[PDB]
RNA sequence: CCAUAGUAGGCCUAAAAGCAGCCACCAAUUAAGAAAGCGUUCAAGCUCAAAAAAAUCCCAAACAUAUA
């Protein structure tokens, strides 16, 4: 996970979700594409 | 070779200069007054060339060279004073403004004041619509007529610019949103 | 399965070996196939074509009319393509021939010209033609 | 509604569907809120209104079947949302084998967030700049006061 | 998984369901792999018929089912 | 990583021997040469690098091809091209791929141009692998020493 | 065939050029349409 | 706030209550009937 | 823990050469 | 003091302030909410040089073609969508397929009317100049899965149960 | 809303077939790019067309709904 304050896409495969009461982004074929909202 | 004493006045107040589109559509339309530097303008050729094509599309430089001085503990450099409403940098061609805007509004969020990518048709847009705001208004007390009518002794707080600046304006500030 | 070979008429099938041997092959009955169609045509040509090969080990070559970017050099008297590919006269190909060819070109269905307007067909030519730094004239 | 049973035999029937009320107060009204002359009158308390919109397992219907008026679409959501946090709404529990394990009741309502979600306000911030506590949502600002003092949406 | 027979008449009542389920079954994807399964589709209450070699018969009707329902449904039978 | 499809093994591949009196000695695989190789065609000899360390050279050759007693000749070659000392360097010739009955025929020719001292092998079926051994030790032990 | 062997060579017609209502102005409507798309995709 | 709170360049901020909005639009009310009583 | 299954080509990871400029404290 | 002109924003007079507050904006809100009210019926549309050359087209291919054959599209493969296409180029029976959407208006006012419920979904049409329908029925034995939802040949509407006994 | 194909567009390569690079970017039908991103040694197979951090211990308590 990487903080970042704005979230970006970096694949198709690649999605958004609020968790926890913030927004992430995973992705199952690049685990490196997740971030995690600061 | 002269210096010259800061004079703050000059980014002070609404732009009445280069507010206008020429032979082209698409513009970056200043928010704000600032002070811009050679590295600005580094980075506005840089990006600009490296985008688009010159053949198919043209960027043109409403902006003058850097020629106010800066005094530091004697002269170093040169900056270009900027008040709000200037059409910073010009850009047409046969194109459209959804792919354009892309780039442009980028290389604007690096301005040192407010900015924004606009097309003619989106600058005249905003342009009626703050017009019809301002006849459209419910509150009966603008600042003009209490500014000019002097109206609760406001004048003495005020400045005597104020009654030009309509109340729009609040140092290299530009308040869209005020009436 | 789709399998294209691209080679001339009087040729043998080695790189080929792999290529279709991965689904296991006789590979003499496929060099055999397209040997046979080299007597009946003129000598010297390739023969691009488009071969197909079902699960239950057999062969459906479909033989055809060979490609068009070598039909454009073919009558030239020249055996070589064009390097820049464009902005270069390279084939001082005739018009008046370079439409004769053109019009014996269409006449099967394996490219699919299914086109009664053989004007279409001599467009597309051309289109396939300006790939290729050529220029027509007379 | 369509309901599918197993025996095999499978099949589609339409047991039962609801009719809308035959006639309403305001026609031409395009939402079926707008509709109904309940525009701004009504929270997250109107329980009855808000039954009339959500799936049985307690999720919620979509906006092409149920017709809302997209405004007032994010309004029922979030009142369904305090309603079923407040647990004025018992018989639309989610969905089995496993039984859920005993919990804390803490009473809450105007619940604006996920109440595993919110992180405590260790530090409040000093007279002239304090965190304050959200209760209810903004989307119902523009609800009927029947009083001078407007909502409290932050305490 | 040994057959399947499908019936809908496009002369009476039309309903797309069991209609648009034919092109699910009838892709190459679907056929090559299940080449045990034999497909035939009838043109005169639309019917489905799938003949399990395990001694099951799995009859639907495609009336008042969904595109992907009837899919699923399928699909939960033949897995298990 | 090995297939029938040529230019496979394109990072070099290091892989050790063990033998009984608790020594190792590392064999190196490197991708296929071709003649010429000076002009860049194929891979190129870039990959030739690792051989300068390696004490000696296996001189794999395929049977499969009509006149595999010219391989040697454009195999020693390159490597002059690449370095004058690497065709004047102690190796061992090793033939392999005679399960297959061409190269059983053609077994009698290499006889005749190579001679007795080549040593032949299958890969697949793992036919006289250990002579190969054999020959590895022994050239270890002759000039890897001292 | 003298009338079918007559046509045209060299640059294609652009939009300017070319008459509306002609069924590949539309083939060529939805080329350049697609091809702006691609051109912005990359950017994003 | 590190020096005055109501001088200098950093400063604890002031906030116009609807009361004070109310109570000076009673003032400017009031000069304009005087506006017009000076007009003839 | 277990080793993944390589790429042909695996030169994108393993290199042989390469030039630096190396500059002290 | 200050400069009157600040890199930050300046904070100002607590009068001025109190001015700024009471000069604010204030939009007019209406009694009713104008998207809630009816909407003016849309400007009427202008006809594209798409759906007026799909117009000829479809036109022409009605009228011109006696019989047209409906079935259903049934997604087969390149392979053995050439031997179809090739086994009816033989037969000089063509291929028609378009979208449905644009098909509706058509078939809501022409000689063909009750094709409408059939034309639901993809759909292709054979097409030809004479009535080889025992050729079409032939080449459909071929495929079990791929149905025939019928359509009219010359001139005449009717389905598959009826095409098989007048393919004789 | 969606199908094939002039065509492994050509050249440079040992093979680059849409996707190593470079040049051309036209063109059959009525019905997508000499292919925008994946994936193959190459093919084959896939998709798309709105910010903030420091040092003794947070700092009134509380509250959304009865007509100025
Ligand atoms: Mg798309
Ligand atoms: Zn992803």
């Amino acid at each position: 996970f990487k903080n970042k304050t704005v979230l970006k896409k970096r694949c198709k495969d690649c999605y958004l979700v609020k968790r926890r009461g913030r927004w992430y982004v995973y992705c199952k074929t690049h685990p490196r594409h997740k971030q995690r909202q600061m | 070779v002269r210096r010259e004493p800061k004079n703050l006045s000059d980014i002070r107040g609404p732009s009445t200069e280069a507010t206008e589109f020429t032979e082209g559509n698409f513009a970056i339309l200043a928010l704000g007054g600032g002070y811009l530097h050679w590295g600005h303008f580094e980075m506005m050729r840089l990006t600009i060339n490296r985008s688009m094509d010159p053949k198919n599309m043209f960027a043109i430089w409403r902006v003058p060279a850097p020629f106010k001085p800066i005094t530091r503990k004697a002269i170093d450099h040169y900056v270009t004073p900027v008040k709000a409403g200037r059409l910073v940098v010009e850009m047409g061609g046969r194109c459209e403004f959804e792919e354009v805007q892309g780039f442009l509004d980028q290389v604007a969020h690096k301005l040192p004041f407010a900015a924004k990518a606009v097309s003619r048709g989106t600058l005249e847009k905003m342009r009626k619509d703050q017009e019809e705001r301002e006849r459209n208004n419910q509150n009966p007390w603008t600042f003009e007529r209490i500014a000019t009518a002097n109206m609760l002794g406001i004048r003495k707080v005020l400045s005597p610019y104020d009654l030009t600046h309509k109340g729009k304006y609040w140092g290299k500030f530009y308040m869209p949103k005020r009436v | 399965g789709v399998i294209r070979a691209i080679v001339r008429a009087g040729l043998a099938m080695p790189p080929l070996g792999p290529v279709l041997g991965q689904r296991g092959v006789s590979i003499n009955q496929f060099c055999k196939e397209f040997n046979e169609r080299t007597k009946d045509i003129k000598e010297g040509i390739p023969l691009p074509t488009k071969i197909l090969v079902k699960p239950d080990r057999t062969f459906e070559i479909k033989i055809g009319q060979p490609t068009v970017s070598y039909f454009l050099k073919a009558a030239a008297g020249i055996e070589k393509g064009a390097r820049q590919t464009g902005k270069e006269v390279a084939g001082l190909v005739t018009l008046k021939h370079v439409y004769e060819i053109a019009r014996i070109k269409a006449q099967d269905e394996a490219f699919a010209l299914q086109d009664v307007p053989l004007s279409s067909v001599v467009r597309s030519i051309i289109g396939s033609a300006r790939s290729l730094g050529i220029r027509v004239v007379k | 509604f369509r309901e599918v049973v197993e025996t095999t035999i499978i099949e589609g029937r339409i047991t039962a569907t609801p009719k809308e009320s035959p006639n309403p107060p305001n026609p031409s009204g395009q939402c079926p809120i707008c509709r109904w002359n309940l525009k701004h009158k009504y929270n997250y308390d109107d329980v009855l209104l808000l039954s009339q919109f959500i799936r049985p397992h307690g999720g919620m219907l979509p906006r092409k079947i149920t017709g809302l008026c997209q405004e007032e679409h994010r309004k029922i959501e979030e009142c369904v949302k305090m309603a079923h946090r407040a647990g004025l709404l018992p018989n639309h529990r989610p969905r089995e084998g496993v039984v859920p394990k005993s919990k804390p009741q803490l009473n809450r309502y105007l619940t604006r967030w996920a109440p595993g979600s919110v992180k405590p306000i260790y530090k409040k911030g000093p007279r002239w700049n304090r965190v304050r506590m959200p209760v209810g949502s903004p989307l119902l600002r523009d609800n009927v006061c029947y009083s001078r003092t407007p909502w409290k949406l932050y305490h | 998984v040994k057959q399947v027979r499908v019936q809908f008449c496009p002369f009476e009542k039309n309903v797309e369901s069991t209609r648009t389920f034919l092109q699910t079954v009838s892709s190459e994807k679907v056929r090559s792999t299940n080449l045990n399964c034999s497909v035939i589709a009838d043109v005169r209450e639309p019917c489905v018929d799938v003949l399990f070699g395990d001694g099951h018969r799995l009859i639907m009707r495609g009336a008042h089912l969904t595109a992907l329902e009837m899919l699923t449904a399928f699909a939960s039978h033949i897995r298990a | 990583a090995v297939a029938s499809y040529p230019f496979t093994t394109l990072k070099p591949h290091v892989g050790i021997v063990h033998y009984e009196g608790h020594l190792q000695i590392a064999v190196a695989d490197i991708p296929g040469i071709i003649r010429g190789a000076h002009q860049n065609r194929g891979l190129g000899s870039a990959f030739l690098r690792h051989i300068e360390r390696c004490r000696f050279l296996l001189f794999v050759v395929d049977l499969s091809q009509p006149e595999p007693w010219t391989q040697v000749d454009d195999l020693k070659y390159e490597l002059e091209m690449y370095e004058k000392g690497l065709s004047a360097r102690p190796h061992a010739i090793v033939a392999n791929k005679i399960d297959l009955p061409e190269a059983q025929a053609n077994l009698s020719q290499l006889r005749d141009h190579l001679g007795q001292e080549v040593i032949v092998l299958s890969a697949l079926t793992g036919e006289n692998l250990e002579q190969l051994l054999l020959h590895l030790k022994v050239l270890y032990d002759a000039y890897a020493e001292a | 065939p003298e009338w079918l062997f007559e046509m045209n060579l060299g640059p294609p017609k652009t939009l300017e050029e070319l008459d509306p209502e002609s069924r590949e102005y539309w083939r060529r409507l939805r080329k350049q349409n697609i091809w702006r798309h691609n051109r912005l995709s990359k950017n994003k | 706030i590190p020096g005055r709170q109501w001088i200098g360049k950093h400063r604890r901020p002031r906030f116009v209550s609807l009361r004070a909005k109310q109570n000076m639009i009673r003032r400017l009310e009031i000069e304009a009937e005087n506006h017009y009583w000076l007009s003839m | 823990g277990k080793k993944l299954l390589s790429e042909k080509k695996l030169k994108r990871y393993f290199v042989d050469y390469r030039r630096v400029l190396v500059c002290g404290g | 003091g200050s400069k009157a002109v600040t890199r930050h924003r300046r904070v100002m007079h607590f009068q001025r302030q109190k001015l700024m507050a009471v000069t604010e904006y204030i939009p007019p809100k209406p009694a009713i909410h104008p998207s809630c009210l009816p909407s003016p019926p849309s400007p009427p549309q202008e006809e594209i040089g798409l759906i007026r050359l799909l117009r000829r087209e479809i036109a022409a291919v009605f009228q011109d073609n006696r019989m047209i054959a409906v079935c259903q599209n049934v997604a087969l493969s390149a392979e053995d969508k050439l031997l179809m296409r090739h086994q009816l180029r033989k037969h000089k029976i063509l291929m028609k397929v378009f979208p449905n959407q644009v098909l509706k208006p058509f078939l809501e006012d022409s000689k063909y009317q009750n094709l409408l419920p059939l034309f639901v979904g993809h759909n292709m049409l054979l097409v030809s100049e004479e009535p080889k329908v025992k050729e079409m029925v032939r080449i459909l034995r071929t495929v079990p899965f791929l149905p025939l939802l019928g359509g009219c040949i010359d001139d005449t509407i009717l389905s598959r149960q009826g095409f098989i006994n007048y393919s004789k």
